[PDB]
RNA sequence: CUGACUGGGGCCUGUAGAGCACUGAUAGGGCUAGGGGGCCCACCAGCCUACCAAACCCUGUCAAACUCCGAAGGGUCCCAG
RNA sequence: CGCCUCCUAAAAGGUAACGGAGGCGCCCAAAGGUCCCCUCAGGCGGGACGGAAAUCCGCCGGAGAGCGCAAGGGUAGAAGG
RNA sequence: UCCCCCGUGCCCAUAGCGGCGUGGAACCACCCGUUCCCAUUCCGAACACGGAAGUGAAACGCGCCAGCGCCGAUGGUACUGGGCGGGCGACCGCCUGGGAGAGUAGGUCGGUGCGGGGGA
């Protein structure tokens, strides 16, 4: 590479919140990141993170059966 | 040639003596043209210099 | 069929003088022989109108041969509209592309309509064993309507015989009629003055 | 883009900025920062970070927010406009929904006036 | 399509071979370096010389040299003097170069 | 050349899935990766402040390379556009450099996309590449909040030596690049 | 009628007609042709009403091929003027024709029918003309 | 003795004719973006066209300022009459 | 009304008409010398904003791009960048 | 002198496109590195250097195949130098010498010079 023009390369830490650290390489020896792969949830299965929903309507209401038949 | 490419002289800075005769685009190069060129007064190369034809 | 032909041979005759004597100049060739030959002219139309490079001609030659062979080429006196000289193609035992009649059976539901039948293509292009030459190659277009087609990828062929030809190549077509209700629209139809490509500085 | 997904304004209040959030009221920022123990009134720029962590992780798992809050409130738009009900026909067409007069007024759900 | 190293040995030789001098054509493979004197009016080589061919040592640079030496010492013995030097698709620089060098120590005529 | 979890990962883990999933008979043959180009199609930055070198110091503390000058082929006067005016900036990722970028993207930069649902799994060259855009600049872990100005993405050409899509499919998907479908 | 939508140039010089004609000497669509005897410049006027007569003639029904085409553009000075200042101003467009040329075919009609259309169309055009049938000569071109 | 003219040999050429590979023109058919129109629709798509129709392909053609070709001849030099 | 390009001009050169079509009366301090390096237009597929067309990637693509300006000749084995 | 390879010419596609197959001992290439020379409008991709673990995957070389591309007769015709006729003309014929283009038959998946390394 050409001197005096790039950003140096050095070994760095990465902290997500989840406490995942990630061994790798970057302008910044330490940073620190809100999510990862770790604990993303479309990357964590099917962590639904709220709405494990379902259908959810428009049947579940089932309030009730007192009409008659 | 026209008014803004004007016809110029160039003259040796050591002698004085106008040498060669050219042009140039005064809006595109204002500035006096400086280019070394063989005078045969002095036999040598010398900074010829943009003078008033 | 299978027709025959009177044909003979010739060295340094005149075409002009064989033509004004009644024969059809020619030759006769593949990748072994290279004869020249004429033909009698009324003779051979007599043949050549049934035969027409579909079907095998067989030349009687002076030398007692007999020798099976396709009409390769016809060329024409563009004037006057007589042929002045004929290639006859001397078939071998290997395979050949020749061109097959095709036939074409059964009415268009366009032409019932009123509509016109194109024979874009009245044989097509084949290889085939010379001793495998088919008639003809039926072709159903009895349910081709105003403006439908047919391609060679829908030839039906007979046992032995290769397409020689794009599949894509169009063999018929049923098109809208001649009609004299549409004059008086193309009568007083405008149609604007040629533009000339502009030349030089304008573009 | 802190918490959650919204770089939400320091030199704020903790309640007062998480509002600064699709799907956080007045009343979710009191949920967030009692459910944490967090001083509610601790400006942004002043929240250890095992404080932030704190409020980032109880916000984003206990509600829906941002683009999923917003393709739901779509999706029932849309599910009422495809089902062709009589609300879904007033989004069809931009009118209000609540049956409000549409005689004067209106002007938030059709826009400034249209000249004739 | 030709490539950027046919168009640049085309280019670089087209104009060798218009001075007309005997060319020094060098071929600079991953692990050797060869040398032919060739004239082009007859198409036809007069005095070889490589590395595989004297089965030379280790350092590709001075094994390149040594080559244009030996090239100089069997070049002068059939009376060639003067040269134009074919770096053909290479640049002018290191083993080509060391080549050049060599054959020049020699007395190669460039 | 460095130790980077993921061109380990390319190693021991990769390749002999995808030898297995194909049964390639060389070891040429087994698909890997040639180079990353990363490319800021800028232009609203033309005339306007042509100081880029904002983005330029941005890529350069992303990738730990120089990003070089992309200049206008042709004027265009729609797009308001002088033939050899300055339009955006492009940087080509190879070896260690290319495998460091790839390893924080997929751990670190994708994650932080805004309502991500994964990789398009249709954008592919049709001859065994990738190509992939981004809508921000802070979705990387050295760009922060405080020392950005403006919102700028950019293009991401991920080219492999594998001959066709599915091939490389298999690459990529094993190097953990998250697809929906 | 016919004419060219475009050009490269407005004027044609007039050139000659010697030899007959250069090809279009065979049938090449319909059944029946009208073939030139003679050379002549044929007008989109002839053209159009030769194809008229044949139109009208079938009422409805049959295919017309023109197998000519007016791209020659015919010049004419303006009445009353003297010689020179220029070449004249294009009147109409022309095809030029040549001895053995099929100028038009017709399809999808009784032989009947063709045989009297071909022949009224040959009486709107300024030369004697041939009317053909198509031939195995003309299927080996 | 070099001349007109002539024999032989070499080189130069883009016409006649022809061709359609380039630049344009071009009839029909095929295939097929885009429009016209017709069902169906506004909730964004969908189907249908004996309508006009780009590109491309096929068949068939046109050109002083078109040429993938290309004569007869013409020019010029050498040796010979 | 001088000059340039094509055609007319009959395959050397030349060749007229108030014959058919266009351009010039500048420009460039690099758009000049040399050395080194590089290769187009266009089509398809892929890519945030981004579009028929901005910049990026892949495949095809001998010259249809380019060469300041008319036209012609020439030209990437460069005269183009 | 015969076969393989590496250079480098010549003929100028019968030499090209595509498809398939084959070669690593040698040579060539990719390859292994980026300390050193040198290098990238960014990039050891290229250029360049130092190497020698691997692979003939890519490239290259060598076969085979006629779908494309390229080449292409013979025959006949157009046209025509020179010589003659005919038509009021547009134009049309005859003699003698020359003779295409398109198309048909068919050909082609190159040939050859010089040097170098290896083999028998
Ligand atoms: N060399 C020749 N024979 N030329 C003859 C020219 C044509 C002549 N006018 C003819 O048709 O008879
Ligand atoms: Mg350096
Ligand atoms: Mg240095
Ligand atoms: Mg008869
Ligand atoms: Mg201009
Ligand atoms: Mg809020
Ligand atoms: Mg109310
Ligand atoms: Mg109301
Ligand atoms: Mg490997
Ligand atoms: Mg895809
Ligand atoms: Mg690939
Ligand atoms: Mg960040
Ligand atoms: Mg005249
Ligand atoms: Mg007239
Ligand atoms: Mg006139
Ligand atoms: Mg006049
Ligand atoms: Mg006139
Ligand atoms: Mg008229
Ligand atoms: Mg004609
Ligand atoms: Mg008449
Ligand atoms: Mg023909
Ligand atoms: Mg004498
Ligand atoms: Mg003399
Ligand atoms: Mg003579
Ligand atoms: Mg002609
Ligand atoms: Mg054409
Ligand atoms: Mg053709
Ligand atoms: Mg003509
Ligand atoms: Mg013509
Ligand atoms: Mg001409
Ligand atoms: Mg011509
Ligand atoms: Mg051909
Ligand atoms: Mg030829
Ligand atoms: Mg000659
Ligand atoms: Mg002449
Ligand atoms: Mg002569
Ligand atoms: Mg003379
Ligand atoms: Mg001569
Ligand atoms: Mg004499
Ligand atoms: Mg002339
Ligand atoms: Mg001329
Ligand atoms: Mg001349
Ligand atoms: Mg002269
Ligand atoms: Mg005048
Ligand atoms: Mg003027
Ligand atoms: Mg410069
Ligand atoms: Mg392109
Ligand atoms: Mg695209
Ligand atoms: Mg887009
Ligand atoms: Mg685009
Ligand atoms: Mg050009
Ligand atoms: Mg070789
Ligand atoms: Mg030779
Ligand atoms: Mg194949
Ligand atoms: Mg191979
Ligand atoms: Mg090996
Ligand atoms: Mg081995
Ligand atoms: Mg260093
Ligand atoms: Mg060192
Ligand atoms: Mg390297
Ligand atoms: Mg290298
Ligand atoms: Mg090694
Ligand atoms: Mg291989
Ligand atoms: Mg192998
Ligand atoms: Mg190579
Ligand atoms: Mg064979
Ligand atoms: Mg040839
Ligand atoms: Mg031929
Ligand atoms: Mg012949
Ligand atoms: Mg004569
Ligand atoms: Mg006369
Ligand atoms: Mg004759
Ligand atoms: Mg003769
Ligand atoms: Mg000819
Ligand atoms: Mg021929
Ligand atoms: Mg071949
Ligand atoms: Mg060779
Ligand atoms: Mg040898
Ligand atoms: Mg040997
Ligand atoms: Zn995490
Ligand atoms: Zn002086």
């Amino acid at each position: 590479m050409k001197e005096g023009i790039h950003p140096k390369l050095v070994p760095a830490r990465i902290i997500c919140g989840c406490g995942n650290v990630i061994e790798t390489y970057s302008t910044k020896p330490e940073i620190y990141v809100e999510v990862c792969s770790k604990c993303h949830p479309f990357y964590t299965g099917q962590q639904r993170f709220v709405d494990t929903e379902g259908r959810v309507e428009r049947f579940q209401r089932r309030y009730g059966d007192s009409y008659r038949k | 040639a026209s008014e803004v490419r004007i016809k110029l002289l160039l003259e040796c800075t050591e002698c004085k003596r106008r040498n060669y005769a050219t042009e140039k685009n005064k809006r595109n190069t204002p500035n006096k043209l400086e280019l070394r060129k063989y005078c045969p007064w002095c036999r040598k190369h010398t900074v010829h210099r943009e003078v008033k034809i | 069929m299978e027709y025959r032909l009177k044909a003979y041979y010739r060295e340094g005759e005149k075409p002009s003088a064989l033509r004004r004597a009644g024969k059809l100049p020619g030759v006769m060739y593949n990748r072994h022989l290279n004869r020249k030959v004429y033909v009698d002219l009324v003779e051979f139309d007599k043949v050549f109108r049934q035969a027409s490079i579909h079907h095998v001609i067989v030349l009687e030659l002076p030398d007692g041969q007999s020798l099976p062979t396709l009409v390769r080429q016809v060329n024409l006196d563009k004037r006057r509209r007589r042929p002045e000289h004929v290639d006859f193609f001397v078939l071998s035992d290997e395979p050949v592309e020749m061109y097959v009649p095709l036939r074409f059976v059964g009415t268009p539901a366009g032409v019932r309509a009123g509509g016109v039948l194109q024979e874009i293509h009245r044989d097509i292009l084949v290889k085939v064993s010379p001793r495998n030459i088919p008639e003809f190659i039926e072709v159903d277009v009895s349910g081709l309507e105003i403006g439908d087609s047919l391609h060679a990828s829908d030839l039906k062929l007979p046992p032995g015989v290769e397409l020689a030809v794009s599949p894509e190549e169009t063999i018929a077509a049923v098109v809208p009629p001649e009609d004299v209700e549409k004059l008086a629209e193309e009568a007083a139809a405008e149609v604007a003055e040629p533009e000339v490509i502009k030349k030089g500085k304008e573009e | 883009a802190r918490i959650a997904g919204v770089e939400i304004p320091r030199n704020k209040r903790v309640d007062v900025a998480l509002t600064y959030i699709y799907g956080i009221g007045k009343a979710r920022a009191k949920e967030a920062l009692e459910k944490t123990g967090i001083n509610p009134a601790t400006r942004v720029k002043d929240l250890t970070e095992a404080e932030v962590v704190r409020l980032r992780e109880y916000v984003e798992n206990t509600w829906k927010l941002e683009g999923e809050l917003r393709a739901e409130v779509a999706a029932n738009i849309k599910r009422l406009m495809d089902i062709g009900c009589y609300r879904g026909l007033r989004h069809r067409r931009g009118l209000p929904v609540r049956g409000q007069r549409t005689r004067t007024n209106a002007r938030t759900r059709k826009g400034p006036r249209k000249t004739v | 399509r030709l490539t950027a190293y046919e168009r640049r040995k085309f280019r670089v030789r087209n104009r060798i071979k218009r001075t007309g001098r005997l060319r020094l054509s060098v071929f600079r493979s991953l692990k050797h370096i060869y040398a032919q004197i060739i004239d082009d009016e007859k198409g036809v080589t007069l005095v070889s010389a490589s590395s595989l061919a004297l089965k030379l040592k280790g350092n590709k640079t001075e094994v390149a040299r040594q080559v244009g030496r030996a090239l100089a010492e069997k070049a002068l013995a059939l009376g060639i003097k003067q040269v134009a030097f074919d770096r053909g698709p290479y640049k002018y620089h290191g083993r080509v170069k060391a080549l050049a060098e060599g054959a020049r120590e020699g007395g190669l005529e460039f | 050349p460095l130790d980077v979890a993921l061109k380990r990962k390319y190693y021991e883990e990769v390749r002999p899935e995808l030898i297995r999933r194909f049964g390639y008979q060389n070891v040429w043959e087994v698909p890997r990766l040639e180079k990353v180009v990363i490319n800021q199609g800028l232009g609203e930055a033309k005339e306007d402040a042509r100081i880029l070198e904002k983005a330029a110091q941005e890529l350069a503390l992303i990738t730990g390379q120089k990003p070089a000058v992309t200049r206008a082929k042709k004027s265009i006067s729609n797009f308001k556009l002088r033939k050899g005016m300055p339009i955006g900036l492009r940087v080509t990722l190879r070896r260690d450099r290319m495998w460091i970028f790839l390893e924080k993207l997929l751990n670190v930069a994708l994650p932080r996309i805004r309502d991500f649902r994964g990789l398009n799994p249709n954008s592919f060259d049709g001859r065994g590449n990738y190509n992939l855009g981004l809508r921000e600049q802070l979705i990387f872990p050295e760009i922060t909040y405080d020392m950005v100005d403006a919102l700028r993405g950019m293009d991401i050409a991920v080219v492999t030596t594998a001959e066709t899509d599915e091939e490389a499919r298999a690459l990529l998907e094993l190097l953990g690049f998250p697809f929906r479908k | 009628m016919l004419m060219p939508r475009r050009m490269k140039y407005r004027k044609q010089q007039r050139g000659r007609l010697k030899g007959a004609t250069k090809g279009g000497d065979y049938v090449a669509f319909g059944d029946y042709g009208l073939v030139a005897l003679e050379p002549a410049w044929i007008t989109a006027q002839q053209i159009e009403a030769a194809r008229v007569a044949m139109v009208r003639h079938f009422r409805r029904g049959g295919k017309i091929f023109i197998r000519i085409f007016p791209d020659k553009p015919y010049t004419k000075k303006p009445l009353e003027v003297r010689m020179g200042k220029g070449k004249g101003n294009v009147e109409g467009y022309v095809a030029v024709v040549k001895p053995g040329r099929v100028m038009f075919e017709v399809a999808g009609v009784t032989e009947e029918q063709a045989m009297e259309a071909l022949r009224i169309a040959g009486h709107k055009l300024p030369i004697k003309t041939k009317i053909v049938r198509r031939d195995a000569y003309d299927e080996a071109q």
